[PDB]
RNA sequence: AAACUCCAUAUAUAUAAUUUUAAUUAUAUAUAAUUUUAUAUUAUUUAAUAUAAAGAAAGGAAUUAAGACAAAUCAUAAUGAUCCUUAUAAUAUGGGUAAUAGACGUGCUAUAAUAAAAUGAUAAUAAAAUUAUAUAAAAUAUAUUUAAUUAUAUUUAAUUAAUAAUAUAAAACAUUUUAAUUUUUAAUAUAUUUUUUUAUUAUAAAUAUGAAUUAUAAUCUGAAAUUCGAUUAUAUGAAAAAAGAAUUGCUAGUAAUACGUAAAUUAGUAUGUUACGGUGAAUAUUCUAACUGUUUCGCACUAAUCACUCAUCACGCGUUGAA
RNA sequence: GGCUACGUAGCUCAGUUGGUAGAGCACAUCACUCAUAAUGAUGGGGUCACAGGUUCGAAUCCCGUCGUAGCCACCA
RNA sequence: AUGACCCACCAAU
RNA sequence: AUUGAAAAAAAUAAUAUAUAUUAUAUAUAUUAAUUAUAAAUUGAAAUAUGUUUAAUUGAAUAUAUUUUAGUAAUAGAUAAAAAUAUGUACAGUAAAAUUGUAAGGAAAACAAUAAUAACUUUCUC
RNA sequence: GAAAGAAUUAAAUUAAUAUAAUGGUAUAACUGUGCGAUAAUUGUAACACAAACGAGUGAAACAAGUACGUAAGUAUGGCA
């Protein structure tokens, strides 16, 4: 009553947070789904599969899901195993000399559904997965903010412990300790406990695992050089693989001048925000991973504004010299073309694909019977796949369920 | 947040425009960059402040001209042309058009505010 | 039983009231006590000295303005006129400030007006 | 209609017994508008003031020299 | 009246060497529907209501009669009569039409979440209209650091029109925000919601709505913005909490639209006028009331019910009664 | 002439046994009407006729003048 | 043209 | 009495304890307290015992135990504001007026408004 | 020469006093205060003053006890 939203339901949130968090699954029917796993994909070939329970553990704290995706409709998020997708796609990462791709498309063709497709072989694939999603939230200007002219990089205390932590929790502990430190690291020390007594913070190089400098805890203008270090040490070793994982890139791809206006008010480049230079420097190759089984999936996606950087970048249109800033970073592109990017423009769902999701779609009853009982089956079929612009599983969701009309 | 410049804020409130608005001698372009000088990551409300941040903060307020300071150099242009022989002076000081508007009728906004010191 | 401001005016007058904030009384022993009179009887009696020799150096000081005045009063009466006049609204300069416990960045201006 | 505090009974101070209001009171240095520290004998807790509009910054003090 | 008429719609022919390119069009023409055919109930020789079946089938505009209101115009013009010709006639400069106690009508912009603002360069999507008393594209400089947007300034490309310009339509759609709202955050940890979760501590009626308004500087046009125009930047941020009795528009591509667009009158300014399109509804016929045409009955009214008419009182003035 | 009650918001009438800054009607402003008038919804005015005085607080009160029906009525 | 005025509405067989 | 630090006593008063005398005395001993009194889930803090740091100190920190904080006026033998008007004992002087002074004004509160001979004490040339 | 005290004179009873009016009041009755809260007690009252009487007014003292005060003491209600 007095206190808002007092009734334990709580809607007041706009909609599309009420879809993200309300703990409504809940009700979903349980289904007994086959597992995702690459090695077994001959079995599971065109069909609707669950994550393994380490799976999501890994893509819940590297967010590989999104709000708008309708994740709520099942009692867990599931996906299927497309052939021109998870089967093909997968295989360019685990054969290309490169192992740098771009999961572009056409807004809502589930190019995020694949780098979770990713992640989702990095979990078994037993590698180190660094996804660093919305990246916006860190070049929002809502995130705190400071210089380090020790790297002469404006560093963001606050936004690296966020994705420090995702690194750590996600990736298995044991899958980490595999890595120790390469050298040294002395920084601050704040951790509630040993703080007031020791003043510093002290790494040893082999008595010290990669597991432990992600856990130290220290005072804002040092989380930066922590992650110089935190990606330096496991960069350069070579145990175990990498993924920068990067998704909604595209930001990041065109709006360079970000949002934090420095001491003069001039803007603040992209790059001289150390996650942008910790985001891009990768994908250039100006960092490299040791471990051949490097890999890097960076993916562009819709909510985002559209300009000439990718398509020129990639290819799709010669440099047009006399353009706009606003609409041309010709550095970025230096960057990407440096680095051998290649893209993987994930493609739409064909006819059975549908039927497939839409047979799935039938069991937790997440469909209208306006076309359960009244419409045959292929009827419906062949409707969705065209109410769906021929292939926007989005579309087919919308189209499915949201649309009552 | 606090009692910072005496007449303060309230947290959870973006410090941004947050000056704009309790401050007079400052608004809009002018908050925005003072921000930017004193370095506070935009979007940041007045509960974050560090104390001694807000220290900077009241200095900053204290180099330009702020609070009723200008109201009164407006005082005294206004004060100006009226003291010489200035339709807007007998505008101003009659309470009425100080801008020619409507003194026939839409006049009372004038008569309301428009005055020897205007800003009350 | 009472309002926010009713507490916070009772804690004010708290501040200012004795109750429950004062020591016990500060007793000496008879050899203690002595000394405590030895030190505040010595103390007086420099008081009294110093003000003694001021205020003699004040008389001292009258009487060469009373005998420099019958003098100029002698010789040059113009001059005496001069001297003493009623100097009702005389007011000392804004610079001779009240010395402070410690010295200013700048001890001296050399430069003025 | 009149806002008051009631009083309760008073606390007897006995002839002889009344003790001054000794109020604790610190050591405060004034740090003017120019480095002169002066210290002053104050009830509020801060060791260390420094002020920013003194009389030796006022104009009418020394008319010679957001 | 209807019909022909104009826009608009279906088809068909002719034209366009498909570089004026929009052939999904533009017109000139022709036909077309004021729809028709058939069965079944009713009725009485053949109409209505349902059903099917054939077709694309559906609207708007213009035209508002006679008369009356002695309605409006003698300031569009014109003219009778009457009034002045050294002034009620003509010219220049300045002023006025912009004045303001109150009152009214009409708009505009408003009062925030079944709603407002940034942003969207493979430029989502239009019609109508303008441009030899000209529109004025790209850029170029500044406001301002990048760039974009926005507003001015420099130079005039092309086009005098199915060629080039005004002008990338905007709303919708997506993402991001958003006071009150403690619905927030930010420091921790917490974890199979990660753009999120949870435990703890903190976070004391006009707002980040509203732009009336007030200063200063700057820019347009023209000799000239002072009474008196427009624009912007920096400042200012009143009133306004959906508004009493009462009352207005609208029945379908209409209303509604925080949807834009154009033109005419401009040296110059639209919150107005006249046109264009985008998205696009509920509600309904059954009562009273009002206005009209058809009719009943009544009617003492007839410049006609805003008619007409009656007695007292009050005013002034005759005649004739009682006493 | 001391000597009983009355001196109100434009009009009338308030209030009572204090716990006070009312009523309609007229008026101004809307609306309703073809235009009035009713009707309806909105604002206007008390020095609750003057002095001084009291309980915490008198329109009220005490305390009497400038004001309203007045006061003659042991005559042989 | 003569030609300053108009006044009343209440609820059923 | 017990620890710190590094023979005894001797006024005055007070308390403690005693005892002399149809004398409120003395004797020895020591110098308490001196603004307080229930009732506080939470505030604060002290001690004792539980983990890491150099047996072991400090830190953190947990349980008991308590202590604090119930926040409140007079601090003056008060002195012409309001409070009790009988007794006693001690002590002091009012009002008016005028020059003033944030609001403050005729009318708030507040400050200042006679005279020092002599006398004593202390310093002192 | 200075301080400090003790004060002294003047002035005042116009303030004030439980309340009218007068009389008294700073030697203070008035004011502050500590204690107390008792004498706002109990028997005999001489003797006056006033006075027709009945009444009334002051009151030494004797005795019993209470209070405050180092003490002198004062107190049998209030300045009258």
């Amino acid at each position: 009553s007095s206190a808002k939203r007092v009734t334990p339901g709580s809607l007041y949130k706009n909609w599309t947070n009420t879809t993200h968090t309300a703990q409504l699954q809940q009700t979903a029917v349980p289904l007994a789904l086959p597992i995702f796993n690459f090695d077994d994909i001959s079995k599971t070939l065109n069909k609707v599969v669950s994550y393994s329970n380490k799976q999501y553990k890994s893509l819940h704290h590297l967010g590989s899901f999104k709000k708008s995706q309708f994740n709520e409709l099942f009692q867990k998020p599931v996906c299927l195993v497309r052939e021109d997708a998870t089967n093909s796609f997968l295989k360019k990462l685990v054969s290309h000399p490169v192992k740098k791709f771009i999961i572009t498309g056409e807004p809502g063709v589930g190019k995020t559904v694949l780098l979770s497709q990713a992640h989702a072989y990095a979990v078994d694939s037993k590698q180190i997965i660094i996804n660093i999603s919305y990246p916006e939230l860190f070049l929002n200007g809502r995130n705190d903010f400071s210089y380090d002219d020790d790297l002469k990089l404006f560093i963001q205390p606050m936004y690296l412990k966020k994705l420090i932590r995702k690194i750590l929790k996600a990736n298995d502990p044991a899958l980490l300790k595999s890595i120790e430190l390469s050298k040294d690291y002395k920084f601050s020390n704040a951790n509630p406990k040993n703080a007031s007594v020791k003043p510093f913070v002290t790494l040893n190089k082999t008595k010290n695992t990669v597991l432990d400098l992600l856990s130290v805890m220290t005072h804002p203008h040092n989380r930066g050089k922590l992650m110089k270090a935190i990606i330096d040490e496991l960069s350069v070793q070579s145990k175990v693989p990498i993924m920068f994982t990067v998704d909604n890139f595209s930001k990041v791809l065109t709006t360079a001048y970000s949002a934090y206006r420095n001491t003069e008010n001039k803007q603040i480049y992209s790059l001289d925000l150390q996650m942008g230079k910790l985001m891009m420097d990768i994908i250039s190759g100006e960092t490299k991973f040791a471990n051949g089984e490097s890999s890097t999936i960076l993916a562009i996606s819709g909510v985002d504004r559209t300009n000439k950087t990718l398509p020129v970048a990639l290819g799709k249109i010669p440099v047009d010299p006399y353009v706009t800033r606003y609409h041309y970073e010709p550095k970025f592109v230096e960057l990407l073309q440096k680095g051998n990017v290649t893209e993987f423009e994930v493609p739409k769902l064909n006819k059975q694909e549908v039927n497939e999701l839409i047979d799935y779609y039938k069991q937790s009853n997440v469909l209208l019977d306006k076309d359960i009982t009244g419409k045959k089956w292929e009827n419906l079929i062949d409707e969705k796949y065209f109410l769906s612009g021929n292939g926007n599983p989005r579309e087919l969701l919308k189209s499915l369920v949201l649309s009552h009309r | 947040v606090v009692h910072i410049l005496g007449k303060g804020f309230k947290g959870k409130e973006v410090i941004k425009i947050a000056l704009a608005s309790k401050f007079y001698g400052i608004g809009k372009t002018t908050a925005e960059k003072i921000c930017s000088k004193l370095g506070f990551y935009p979007w940041m409300r007045m509960h974050q402040l560090s104390e001694p941040q807000i220290m900077s903060i009241a200095s900053e307020l204290s180099t330009m001209t702020i609070e009723g300071d200008a109201r009164a150099i407006v005082k005294d242009n206004i004060a100006l042309k009226r003291k010489i022989g200035s339709y807007s002076g007998m505008r101003h000081t009659l309470h009425l058009p100080v801008r020619g508007q409507h003194t026939r009728n839409n006049a009372k906004t004038a008569r309301k505010l428009n005055k020897i010191d205007r800003r009350g | 039983s009472l309002s926010p401001l009713a507490q916070r005016v009772v804690t004010q007058l708290s501040v200012m009231s004795a109750s429950r904030k004062q020591p016990k009384l500060l007793k000496l022993a008879r050899e203690d006590l002595i000394k405590h009179q030895t030190i505040e009887k010595c103390w007086s009696i420099y008081q009294q000295q110093q003000r003694e020799r001021r205020n003699l150096q004040l008389e001292l000081q009258y009487k060469s303005i009373e005998r420099s005045m019958n003098l100029l009063q002698e010789l040059s009466p113009r001059l005496f006129e001069a001297a003493n006049a009623s100097e009702k609204g005389k007011r000392f300069p804004m610079e001779m400030k009240v010395p402070t416990d410690f010295p200013p960045n700048t001890l001296w201006h050399y430069n003025f007006r | 209609t009149r806002i008051t505090l009631p009083r309760r009974p008073a606390k007897k101070i006995q002839l002889g017994k009344s003790r001054p209001a000794i109020y604790h009171q610190f050591n405060v240095k004034m740090e003017l508008s120019d480095g002169s520290v002066v210290i002053r004998r104050s009830q509020y807790p801060k060791g260390e003031i420094r002020l920013i509009q003194d009389q030796r910054n006022n104009p009418l003090w020394n008319p010679s020299r957001g």
